[PDB]
């Protein structure tokens, strides 16, 4: 019965996603809002497996790891991954939705493509 | 140390470093709070504590030496 | 060793336009002294005066919606219009608004302007006091003694309020017949000579529908030529000309000169994005649905003539397959949609 | 008490102390310190629930209670 | 010493301990941070403190005294 | 390993006993050792260094301590090796490879089996075959051919001098080829990826 | 260029690096330089003038300091050698050929 309220803008600092070192303005944190947190939050659960470290809640990080070093065939374990991030992604209330298009598969490189679904 | 340790991978820089190492030198100055406690807890090892102990004994008195404090604790039950 | 992930959002943009929804205006003052992008609203620099204040106050608020952008740049009055010109030079703006515009400066102003039009190709709208000049880019607002929430105002401040509404006005909407809530009091001014001086290319308020609003949309340009007509007469259709002008200039900047070899399949796919950019103009009801490209084959036999090729003993799309020497020619059809303020019909 | 003392429950405690623009998050790096900070607390509630044991004249070891019968 | 240290002195030798060409500005979420953490760490001193009272059974009877008697 | 003093040779014997248990589908980067709980400290870019370098290390990573590459001892892969060359995976499948396929031949066909095009054809589908099993298998590609060496026989024929004019080239295929087979076989083992990268919108 | 005076050579040198990296599928005419800061005013006269010279030559267009021309810097082109032949993009594919073969 009641309607939901709507999410506040999630605050947090910044950082270039490859140089992975919080950018400091001025001596004051930046500011990111609106579609600036959620692929911070979104990288954070990504790069890191939570059952690695204690702190973390268990329903945090991603399982992508087990895959990692070529351990079974690729065509299968494409299908796998898409659930595996699936899972790992679904736990942020803002996401809404995850789409994986295809994976390539060449050498020891693997390159996909997923799409993310937001609010703002 | 322990919760850089605990931190991730992307959080191994320097600027996040130094609040984990003023947070871990500050639970270092709890944890020998701790122990001065845990000494304060045994009378033999409370030194400081000997005065409210000889309280409960009921007994005052001005006391030079730690020593003496024990000594007088020991001569004064049975 | 170690190889890494990392992905990064992409969404593809849609309709990327330029010089819209722009405001700029140059005020003399001699404590701020330079230029400032307003892009958050109430955003008042300490430097500004007063009246600079209100003009802005007033430059804020639109009919429909908030002008996407104005721009203020403050210079001392001496050496203003100068520099002013160069500002608008070096940085592109959809309208002009001078707080203090004197004749001299209002006659520079429209020189500046219509030389940008015809020379830079640079298709800009300036908003002018009392200004008859011979051009349809300029604005004249002839209403004297303007009067706006029990407030004295001059022609300059509500032609500057004027521009702020006209930028927040949809080009889907209209600009006639546009009420002004702020406006409470304004002299007695009789009908005949409201029709009079709206025949006389000027515009003006009127108390009409139980409030006060303009009587017409047309440009201050007196004098319409032949191949200008009624439809230029509007400042409606002059903006989205010019709105397609600038975004095709931008796009061929953008793509195709120098980038893109000139040959016959170039030249096709150049006229299917040509039609691909007219059919998204069509989505929007500015212009009619129904428009032709053509490759102009006039231009090209007159090249042949300057080449001295004959044009005899080959077909005519061999003249089209022919080399342009890196030129391109080129031929379109188009027509804007013009539509009715006030209506007149028949009963049985 | 020290039992109803938790990781988790001052780890929210924390967070409510903290009036901040920014929303609270799992795994951001101020709730990384947050909940190390947590933990190592929590930790040292359970070293203070074992020493109301340890000081007790009852359930003492080999040391405790030479100590206390010296 | 438990009753050395207070809520204050602490909070503010913190915040020294922390060495950044960050500024540190009061009202700031850092600074909340710190209160926070401030704040739980006053909670922890002040029970060991009481821990010491209870020890020492000056006032506040338990059954830490009943047991001392026996 | 194990809170023990450790040569290097006693590891490699060890990381040669885990390599022999690891089944090729599987791999064998990024192997955990439980066993092994101390190991010195050593940083990242010195990792990454070593690695190219063509060398074998011990890292500690995803709460383990595990390899960072398997790449060949090999540090120059000439042009015709190459990046797949460089895993020890892919040579150790083309050596099973060679080692069967030379065994079943010396099994079959040197003396006991006849030279001949109907033998030459039965040889070919038996090889298939066993390319199929091989295929059956993820460690290489289902796609393949295996073909009669068209331009050794034509060597063959120049070394003879029979004029290769004036005859179909299937007459060259017919030709006897004085108690010698000449072949060629097509080829491609699987490489896949140890981490990825991938792309979001 | 990038708030610095530089030598006329300093930047014949910029423009050649820049021209190695342009491949022959786009030419070099109206190409944007994000690097300089500024060049000294002067007509579009002059400038189609130097353009009719063959000299190359800086232009601010569109708001950005761009190149005029890709013209050769050939000043006399006799009457069958052509206006492609004025081009260097025409003349570098030619000479690319006749390496060639």
């Amino acid at each position: 019965l009641p309607k939901t309220e709507e999410l506040p803008i999630f605050r947090e600092v910044a950082w270039d996603f490859e140089k992975d070192e919080p950018i400091l303005e001025k001596g004051d944190f930046k500011i990111i809002e609106k579609k600036e947190a959620l692929k911070v939050w979104i990288y954070k659960c990504i790069k890191t497996n939570r059952y690695e470290h204690e702190i973390y809640s268990l329903e945090y990080g991603t399982e992508l790891s087990e895959l990692i070093g070529q351990k079974y065939t690729k065509g299968l374990t494409e299908s796998e991954a898409s659930r595996f991030i699936k899972e790992a992604l679904l736990i942020n209330p803002y996401i809404l939705e995850v789409n994986v298009k295809s994976a390539n598969f060449n050498r020891d490189i693997l390159s996909a493509n997923v799409k993310v679904s937001t609010i703002y | 140390m322990k919760l850089i340790d605990k931190l991730p991978s992307f959080d191994r820089n320097y600027i996040v470093e130094e609040i984990q190492g003023a947070y871990d030198t500050e639970l270092n100055i709890l944890k020998e709070d701790i122990d001065d406690t845990f000494n304060q807890l045994f009378v033999d090892t409370a030194t400081w504590g000997l005065d409210m102990w000889e309280d409960i004994l009921c007994i005052e008195k001005k006391e030079l030496d730690f020593d003496t404090r024990r000594s007088n604790i020991k001569a004064k039950m049975r | 060793p170690s190889i890494n992930i990392s992905f990064k959002e992409l969404a593809t943009t849609v309709k990327e336009r330029s010089a819209r929804g722009i405001i700029a205006m140059v005020l003399k003052d001699a404590k701020a002294l330079g230029l400032n992008e307003i892009h958050e609203k109430e955003d008042i620099p300490v430097d500004l005066s007063a009246e600079n204040k209100e003009y802005i106050n007033l430059a804020l608020m639109g009919n429909v919606n908030t002008p996407n952008k104005l721009l203020v740049y403050v210079i001392e009055g001496e050496a203003d219009i100068q520099t002013a010109l160069d500002f608008l030079e070096t940085k592109e703006f959809n309208y002009l608004c001078m707080p203090k515009a004197v004749e001299a400066d209002k006659t520079a102003i429209k020189n500046w302007i219509i030389k940008l039009r015809d020379i830079d190709k640079v298709k800009v709208k300036a908003v002018l006091g009392k200004v008859v000049g011979n051009h349809e880019g300029i604005i004249n607002f002839t209403t004297e003694d303007v009067l706006v929430g029990e407030k004295k105002y001059s022609v300059d401040e509500f032609t500057s309020r004027v521009a702020g509404l006209i930028a927040g006005t949809p080009l889907s909407q209209s600009v006639t017949y546009t009420k002004l809530s702020d406006v409470v009091d304004i002299p007695k001014m009789t009908k005949v000579d409201a029709e009079s001086r709206v025949n006389k290319g000027e515009l003006i308020l009127i108390k009409e529908a139980g409030a006060i609003r303009i009587a017409r949309g047309v440009n201050s340009l007196t004098e319409l030529t032949a191949e200008k007509g009624e439809m230029f007469q509007k400042i409606k259709i002059v903006d989205t000309l010019d709105i397609i002008h600038s975004d095709i200039r931008k796009v061929i900047i953008d793509d195709y000169i120098g980038k893109v070899t000139n040959s016959y399949d170039n030249k096709c796919l150049l006229i299917v994005a040509i039609k691909s950019y007219l059919e998204e103009l069509e989505k929007s009801a500015l212009i009619e649905s129904d428009s032709t490209v053509e490759i102009d084959f006039e231009a090209q036999k007159s090249y042949l003539k300057s080449k001295g090729v004959d044009l005899s003993y080959m077909t005519l799309q061999e003249i089209k397959e022919a080399n342009t020497g890196s030129k391109v020619f080129l031929k379109a059809k188009i027509k804007v949609l013009d539509a009715m303020e006030d209506i007149d019909l028949s009963i049985e | 008490m020290y039992s109803d003392q938790t990781y988790e429950v001052i780890k929210n405690r924390t967070l409510e102390n903290i009036n901040l623009d920014i929303y609270k998050g799992e795994g951001s790096f101020l709730n990384n310190m947050v909940s190390g900070n947590n933990l190592e607390l929590s930790k040292i509630y359970l070293e203070l629930s074992k020493m109301h044991k340890m000081a007790f004249i009852q359930d003492t070891y080999n040391q405790f209670l030479d100590k206390r019968v010296n």
